[PDB]
């Protein structure tokens, strides 16, 4: 199975550098030109660069935005692809994909995300949504969690140790009026079931390294 | 550099509709470097893009066979005869063998489904947040279509303007619903200034708009 696992990505300050690592498995890398694309929500997908083989004299190539600031590189020992970011910059930011050429297409890992801001990172205090009379329709209730308040993205939900998936919405961060980030987490549930199941929200926020775990209990 | 111009950049179709997208460059960008290979990929929310159709009519292998592209000169299309719930996604062009490549500004395809009216719960906020001196609210609007929504913020009767923000998860997988997220914030002391908060929701599945409250202090 081909497998490409990128490495390296996160926070890094206007003007920084950050190297990015691509581990390949599953083919004989070597044989292979091999490259770099990102996403943004605000520019869609970007070709970023793209390297080709010894053979080829490792022939480079780059878009226009990133020439002289980024450099592709190879080691075919290590099945491992490479880009070095230098004077980085506020639009250098988003998911950085590692790609495979495969003679007529790619094929693509699960990408890095690469944030550029002044910001430092701020894990998120976690409030509960409280299941209460009323507020819960016909024998269901809702209950959640409320993470409020990090940066950067992302942060994970899930509850009671993901043995509680049905019925679960987890909503897309929204940017505050400051610059950071809150996030709700909901979860739908019998009435019935309040006083004898406990809820409990697990979230994590990696680039912060906080871990909360959250009981959610009915209003008294 | 050969840019493609994709459209729609949106739209609706039920289950088994016949859909068709389309991605062109001009008679210029054909006499530089002729008819080119476009690939045709999806991508769903959060998730690698995955290939559908190399060298402009190519079906990948395990592509489901409702998925074809063909195409001439300076126009492609990719085309679902029978549109499935799991088909949507963003769909996009990529024009991988010109450099500098590119990739089309794509489509989102959004399943069309029977009206669902929201169901409707609100939150006060908790006992912790309004120690460290702010208020949340949260009003939840679940399992509803279409996407348009009207959430009003209503304090004391007195509606409100420019301190609620929304959020929308993507079209749920298994039912093609969506849900919602509306999180008025303010102040512990305009909080505990007022008694009664209240969210209003209009929805077209709803004959009447449906409001949920409380009062501060159970």
């Amino acid at each position: 199975e081909v497998q490409l696992v990128e490495s390296g990505g996160g926070l890094v300050q206007p003007g920084g550098s950050l190297r990015l690592s691509c581990a390949a498995s599953g083919f004989t890398f070597s044989n292979y030109w091999m490259s770099w694309v990102r996403q943004s929500p605000e520019k869609g997908l970007e070709w970023v660069s793209e390297i080709r083989l010894r053979s080829d004299n490792y022939a480079t190539h780059y878009a226009e935005s990133v020439k002289g600031r980024f450099t592709i590189s190879r080691d075919n020992s290590k099945n491992t692809l490479y880009l070095q970011m230098n004077s980085l910059r506020a639009e250098d930011t988003g998911i950085y994909y590692c790609r495979t050429y495969f003679y007529s297409f790619s094929y693509w890992g699960q990408g890095t995300l690469v944030t550029v801001s002044s910001a430092s990172t701020k894990g998120p205090s976690v409030f509960p949504l409280a299941p209460s009379s009323k507020a819960t329709s016909g024998g269901t209730a809702a209950l959640g969690c409320l993470v409020k308040d990090y940066f950067p993205e992302p942060v994970t939900v899930s509850w009671n140790s993901g043995a509680l998936t049905s019925g679960v919405h987890t909503f897309p961060a929204v940017l505050q009026s400051s610059g950071l980030y809150s996030l709700s987490s909901v979860v739908t549930v019998p009435s019935s079931s309040l006083g004898t199941q406990t809820y409990i929200c697990n979230v994590n926020h990696k680039p912060s390294n906080t871990k909360v775990d959250k009981r959610v209990e009915p209003k008294s | 550099e050969l840019q493609m111009t994709q459209s729609p950049s949106s739209l609706s179709a039920s289950v088994g509709d016949r859909v068709t997208i389309t991605c062109r460059s001009s008679q210029s960008l054909l006499h530089t470097y002729g008819s080119p290979y476009l690939n045709w990929y999806l991508q769903k929310p959060g998730q690698s893009p995955k290939l559908l159709i190399y060298k402009v009519s190519n079906r990948f292998s395990g592509v489901p066979s409702r998925f074809s592209g063909s195409g001439s000169g300076t126009d492609f299309t990719l085309t679902i005869s029978s549109l499935q719930p799991e088909d949507f996604a963003v769909y996009f062009c990529s024009q991988g063998t010109h450099l500098p490549y590119t990739f089309g500004g794509g489509t989102k395809v959004e399943i069309k489904r029977t009206v669902a009216a929201p169901s409707v719960f609100i939150f006060p906020p908790s006992d912790e947040q309004l120690k460290s001196g702010t208020a949340s609210v949260v009003c939840l609007l679940n399992n509803f279509y279409p996407r348009e929504a009207k959430v009003q913020w209503k304090v004391d009767n007195a509606l409100q303007s420019g301190n609620s923000q929304e959020s929308v998860t993507e079209q749920d997988s298994k039912d093609s619903t969506y849900s919602l997220s509306s999180t008025l914030t303010l102040s512990k002391a305009d909080y505990e200034k007022h008694k009664v908060y209240a969210c209003e929701v209009t929805h077209q599945g709803l004959s009447s708009p449906v409001t949920k409250s409380f009062n501060r202090g159970e």
